[PDB]
């Protein structure tokens, strides 16, 4: 079921690693700066995601941080199947970067802006994700 | 000076 | 009221956990943070505000709220300033499964939000989708 | 031996 499908990618800025989870059906994003592109940090990020939204499947790039035990254990535990927006996000980060000392803050401002922007009766990604999930429950 | 700080 | 959250701190193993509760549903977001400072508090709120439509946050109005940083983040995000025992129980039930407290906290949030005739996670999206 | 590590 497509309300439950997410795509996870990494992106890199200032020598730091940003994980970006996109809810495929809405375009809603969750992203954060993480210390290193490791299985442990990747598993943590997914555990957090899975507690907030009803995550069924997460499509990943299948690289090094996914070959070990830790992401597999977290996805097993949480019941997750492992079966342009990077550029968009970076564009927004660049507009706000001088407003924050730390990149991590700029990233969360950029998530805010991405999720809440109304491009029109046209909804934001934040509104789209809730409407899609609410529809699937009732 | 910036959002997350001075 | 769909936009109202309550933010409280709780302490375990010498670490600080911030807990945001969506008052109308009981849905929670929580994380271990390095220190109960304005800067870490503001970061947490900025993250929350990007994920949900946050209009009002009720806080304990303590030391981490007197400075410039939380005020600057809430201004920016358009937030007006105006469960711990449950979470800690769940944390204790899963703690031996994780080396690090932070992981146990996120397993506990998962359990809290998904336990079920709706779960808190279902209740929050229904409330917000009704308001839109 | 745990979820996030050993
Ligand atoms: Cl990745
Ligand atoms: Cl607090």
């Amino acid at each position: 079921s497509s309300p439950g499908i997410w795509q996870l990618d990494c992106t890199h800025l200032e020598g730091k690693v940003i994980l970006v989870a996109v809810h495929v059906a809405s375009g809603y994003i969750e992203a954060e700066v993480i210390p290193a592109e490791t299985g442990q940090e990747t598993a943590y990020f997914l555990l957090k995601l899975a507690g907030r939204w009803p995550v069924k499947t997460v499509h990943t790039d299948n690289g090094s941080n996914f070959t070990g035990a830790t992401v597999r254990a977290a996805c097993d535990w949480a019941g997750i199947k492992q079966e342009s927006m990077n550029k968009e996000l970076k564009k927004i980060i660049g507009q706000v970067r001088d407003q924050a000392e730390h990149l991590k803050t700029a990233v969360q401002m950029a998530v805010f802006i991405h999720n809440h922007k109304r491009k029109g009766g046209g909804y934001s990604a934040g509104e789209r994700i809730v409407d899609i999930i609410a529809t699937d429950i009732q | 000076p910036k959002i997350d700080n001075g």
